DNA sequence: GACTATGCACG
DNA sequence: CGTGCAT
DNA sequence: AGTCATTCATG
DNA sequence: CATGAAT
């Protein structure tokens, strides 16, 4: 599945986790091949906080990530034997992209904490509108209007200029701020038990 | 260049987003028309495209592409799967899509691909859309901001109960079984007349679920509980008959099975009992269902305890299952676990909304027209002076201005007078127009009364529900037992 | 009951069917517009649906479903694949479809599924359809008998040669390479003036193929033969350059490769040469092409014979290949091996029919209008008497009779007068109508002349062809060597 | 892929070879399970006159037929131990439908001659108009939906018109002249292109 | 939403 | 082998 | 054109 | 284990 970077280089090499084979194509074409690898996730990642470690080990998407990351998993995990400096999650700017980011984060938290605690995990911010804009704010100034439904809609030359180019792009760098206040959240949003999740939703989500 | 968010915050703004959407705009039906958003778009697009029960079937791929491009920004395969489902009459008590070709079987073999099939709205589906062109229901912008789409349908019947729904989002799931159209309408009518009606009384009209697959439903109590609270666990059991065969051998024959149960898998699992000899007695298992009948024959050995066997299959196969009510729906943009009463009342409130809207709309047309007709009648009185005035006017605008100012026509009337074709000038019969003026004045009075009087309005809604029942009523398929 | 039939006879009938259809209506292009039937239907459909270069991208699945439901009764995937190809500028010299999103690549990696991509006609495809609304080309019923489709397009440029084709049916196959739009047009313009032109003279205008992929074409002689007989074998060789590197090492860089050659496979096959050490001196192969430039770097070792390596690569890989012309097309319903002359002439014949048809259609609109305008100019001088004459008539038909009988207007003029809107009586301007009359008389004279004089018409063809060349001309990409 | 008939019976059982999974489904549904079996062919069938006998034995469509018909292949083929009395080819009535028949027919000819020689290989005639098969029968029903393929009909529709042994019609392929057939299959299906091209130029009227 | 096998002519 | 409309 | 795996709640 | 809209 993996399209690797030309030269192996832990200090600079980037690993793009892309939501979909089609978008993973736009990424191969759009990328700088020298230090940027592409790895398409085909379908929703397995919730690593709900399934049995048995079935989690037998997951193809999960296995190739441990393999392409090259640090092994669990407690048998050396961050010094990794293959990338930055691991970038790049999903559509839609609700299912949101979900997919959520499912990968809980994996990188429960099974590769060091990677997350070293500020090595990021999340691409694709644009929402096209001059390009992210959010209502930047549209008002551009007025002085195509709405992106997914990475699928961007030509490979736009993809680079807007979200893959280190010089032109924005990344959220994930950081564990409080290990305790963070364990609860993953466990409540992604855990086996429904009742607490349902409540959390009732209390936080504004249906209007 | 780079921006820090906490794992705490990142997992919030994300799961919040997904959670909200899955609840409002994916897995759960709207309490009023009983549709999830994908089904609404399918029915609305097909209907926009004139793809109705009374016209030629249209290639599925064409319907699906139009839905995808105009309304529902998701996979073509899911849209199609949903379209197909609404056509399967062993999954829907009243099918909304009519599909020519292989749309599947109870054996759960795959529907022909969309390249192979054709489809159209069913006649009843029509009634779900009835009056949509009359500004009766709220519209939003589609994902493209290119076209408006309805947020709910007018629903001339209570689809939520009639067809049911199911039912898995985040924090919530839904299971609502289908019901007999006639029974549901009877309850709604009684409730229009008696808003404060209790469940016990409603149940003389709506005694319980009615599966398209028929069978036996057991547990009046849990039914009462579900209609009351929205949750409940009832038993659904296959219709069975015994058949004596030559030589002391008996044979168990199945003619109806439980809702949402796959026939091929059931038959296999029954045969697994025979192969494993989990229980002694089974000679052979045969699926004998043809293009016009469902028939499973379980032939037993001579001197075999046919009570024990049938009882074992009831427990250890899906020959009998539990069915769990978990009636959740979207009311006022939020998920609600609801019983029969909120459901019927939300429905009635909705029809009221529609009928009022429908009537304001028809009344507005009748008015604009009557207004023009009044002017035409007047104009005939002063034709020559009006032609002279137009003849003296510099242009269309000036002619209208002159009509308003000299003879007190309104803009709307002026515009109608000035865009008359020359030949109209030959007419001088006021009578025919006066007949139209009378017909319109009557129509407006009727319509105005519906809008001004709660009871006149609720009569209308009872009158219409009864027309629907008389037309689409079919007999119960599922038997009730306590 | 059944019906016996020989193997000899059955196999004959059946294969005759597949043979015929595959030849006329699947595998081979029409000699006039250069399209296979699927390609025509994609364009006709997209254009009927207003999906043109100047308007928003429409989601591919919507384009495909409409094509499949109205014109092409085949798999959606085939339709999509064809549509995708027309948009690839490495297979088409002048792309006919513009696609937004992953539409494939020179590495032959798969295009995004039709749910992800958007498309529309290119501006030039516009010129393939120009005048289709003007009754200029023969239409047939579709498989539905619901809609007419065009058997050929009006083709305002010689698409057969410009974009090429390929090409596999039953008993025949086709390979025609792309050509430079200007050159093709220069040739055709010459041939319009000199119908009996020989290949040698044509080749001063059309020296040979022009691949989208560029590169070097070797073989003036075989080109002549191909242009004469439809068959020929030319050589196609990659564009190269040597870069000096530090430490006395050199580097072969490839910047253009041969038509229909998968870049990814080429790079593996070359790297196989190194891995296998089939020729000494290759240090490393790298593909360095990116979004704005193709580039293959063959870094050589220190004391390496860069000629030995370059030559070997040309011979034993696809850095250099043979291209075989096998120009077959459908001409008068039958397959024909053809050179430049039959092609160009067939095109010219087609444009003639198209321009004559166009001109007849516009003339008739202009006469019908001229006739109306003549009556209106008359009506102005008798406005009052006409209004009175209408006021005095009992209805529409009577008003017309009176207009005919009393002022000798024709039916068609009476119809137009009598159906004027009142406000027109304020627009009482004879000079503006006389300008329109004059403009129409002139237009009608020009179109009469086109219709009545072959040379005047051929000049129109040349004039129009030059406008297309001025508008769409681009430089050669492929260089020629003999 | 094979959908068996309920009971086994080399004397009554029929084998329908349907073009496509989707119609294989309409046919699974429409059939009479007691004696009619279904075997869907996914994709165009391998030309057994053009391709090497090795690539042939290796082809999944071919192997599964040799097994379900169940009598081995070619020179080790015993009509005696076959499973069906009627092998019925059922394709769309379109041009690709004709091609598939062609391909199959030259396989039964080449590798199971005894089966075709005993008149055990039939072809099912689906209707073209909606019921009437021949344009002629068409205008006659207008005195009293143009089907583009099998996938267009419902299961009850399939059975009534083409699968029900009482109500259907079948072109039964008999080999009339052994010599004049061998030549016909070869010109049409074999390696050499020229003769085929010539045959087409002679027999196919492009009007 | 990618993948898998064929036909067909041709070097 | 590999091309492009087909199944 | 069928097939493979995952989410989410639920018993 | 399935369910049915999603990737
Ligand atoms: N590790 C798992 C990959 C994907 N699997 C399936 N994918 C399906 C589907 C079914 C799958 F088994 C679909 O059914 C589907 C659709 O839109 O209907 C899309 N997809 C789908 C396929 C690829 C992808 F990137 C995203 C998708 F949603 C199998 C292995
Ligand atoms: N023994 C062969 C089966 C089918 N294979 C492929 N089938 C494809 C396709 C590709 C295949 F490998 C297609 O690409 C396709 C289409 O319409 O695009 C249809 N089909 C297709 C699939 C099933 C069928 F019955 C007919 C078809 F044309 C591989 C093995
Ligand atoms: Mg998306
Ligand atoms: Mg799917
Ligand atoms: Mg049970
Ligand atoms: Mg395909
Ligand atoms: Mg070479
Ligand atoms: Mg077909």
């Amino acid at each position: 599945k993996l399209t690797p970077a030309q030269s192996k280089n832990p200090a600079k090499n980037e690993l793009y986790l892309v939501e979909g084979d089609s978008a993973g194509g736009s990424a191969k074409q759009g990328r700088d091949r020298k230090f940027q690898a592409i790895l398409p996730l085909r379908g929703k990642v397995i919730n690593t906080a709900k399934a049995k470690m048995a079935d989690i080990l037998k997951n193809e998407e999960i296995n190739t990530m441990i393999y392409t990351i090259g640090a092994g998993v669990g407690a048998d995990f050396s961050i010094e034997d990794a293959n990338y400096d930055k691991i970038i999650i790049m999903t559509d700017a839609d609700t299912d992209g949101a979900h997919i980011q959520t499912l990968l984060l809980t994996f990188f938290y429960r099974y590769m904490r060091p990677l997350v605690e070293a500020g090595h995990v990021y999340i691409a911010l694709p644009p929402l509108y096209k001059a390009y804009a992210w959010t209502d704010g930047e549209l008002e100034e551009l007025r002085k209007l195509q709405r992106y439904k997914g990475l699928g809609e961007m030509n490979a030359d736009q993809l680079w200029e807007t979200t893959m180019n280190p010089e032109t792009r924005t990344l959220i760098r994930v950081t564990i701020e409080d290990l305790a206040r963070a364990e609860r959240r993953v466990n409540v949003l992604m855990g086996d038990k429904v009742e607490p999740r349902r409540k959390w939703i009732e209390d936080n989500v504004k249906f209007t | 260049n780079i921006q820090n968010m906490s794992l705490e915050d990142i997992m919030g703004e994300r799961f919040g987003r997904y959670s909200k959407y899955i609840i409002q705009d994916r897995a759960l039906p709207d309490i009023r028309d009983g549709l999830k958003p994908v089904q609404r778009r399918i029915l609305y697009s097909m209907n926009k495209d004139s793809n109705t029960f009374d016209k030629s079937y249209r290639k599925s791929a064409k319907s699906v592409g139009n839905i995808m491009g105009n309304f529902h920004p998701h996979g073509d395969s899911s849209i199609y799967d949903a379209m197909v489902r609404m056509s399967q009459n062993w999954k829907n008590r009243e099918i909304l899509v009519e599909m020519h070709g292989n749309n599947g079987s109870m054996d759960g073999d795959p529907p022909a691909a969309m390249r192979y099939t054709e489809a159209r709205l069913s006649e009843i589906a029509g009634y779900l859309l009835q009056d949509i062109e009359k500004k009766t229901v709220p519209f939003a912008w589609n994902f493209d901001d290119t076209e408006k789409e309805p947020t709910v349908l007018p629903a001339a019947f209570p689809n939520l109960l009639v067809n049911g729904s199911t039912g898995i989002s985040a924090g919530y799931a839904t299971d609502i079984p289908p019901h007999n159209l006639a029974e549901v309408i009877d309850a709604a009518v009684y409730m229009i007349d008696h808003p404060t009606a209790k469940i016990d009384k409603l149940m003389e009209f709506l005694p319980g679920p009615d599966f398209p697959t028929g069978a036996i439903i057991q547990g009046r109590d849990e039914i009462k509980k579900a209609y009351e609270t929205g949750k409940g666990r009832v038993v659904v059991r296959s219709k069975t008959e015994i058949e004596k065969l030559k030589g002391g051998k008996e044979q168990i024959v199945i003619t109806e099975i439980p809702y949402e149960i796959n026939k091929a898998n059931l038959v296999k699992k029954i045969d697994d009992v025979r192969v494993n000899n989990k229980v002694a007695g089974i000679a052979e298992v045969r699926d004998e269902s043809d293009r016009d009948g469902l028939r499973i024959a379980i032939e037993l050995k001579k001197d075999a305890n046919t009570e024990l066997v049938l009882n074992y299959l009831f427990k250890y196969t899906d020959l009998q299952i539990n069915y769990n009510f978990n009636m959740v729906a979207i009311d006022n943009f939020t998920p609600r676990q609801v019983g029969i009463v909120p459901i019927l009342s939300s429905y009635i409130a909705h029809r009221r909304e529609v009928i009022l809207a429908r009537s304001r709309f028809d009344k507005e047309k009748a008015e604009k027209r009557l207004h023009i007709v009044e002017g035409l009648i007047r104009v005939i009185s002063i034709l020559d002076e009006v032609i002279a005035l137009i003849r003296a006017s510099e242009n269309k605008a000036d002619a209208k201005e002159n009509l308003k100012v000299s003879y007190d026509f309104t803009e709307e009337q002026a515009e109608a007078i000035v865009t008359l074709q020359l030949y109209r000038l030959t007419n001088t019969d006021v009578v025919v127009l006066q007949e139209e003026e009378a017909e319109l004045r009557e129509k407006i009075a009727m319509l105005a009364a519906i809008i001004g009087d709660e009871r006149t309005m609720y009569n209308l809604m009872k009158k219409e529900l009864r027309e629907v029942k008389k037309k689409f009523a079919t007999p119960r398929l599922s038997s009730l037992e306590d």
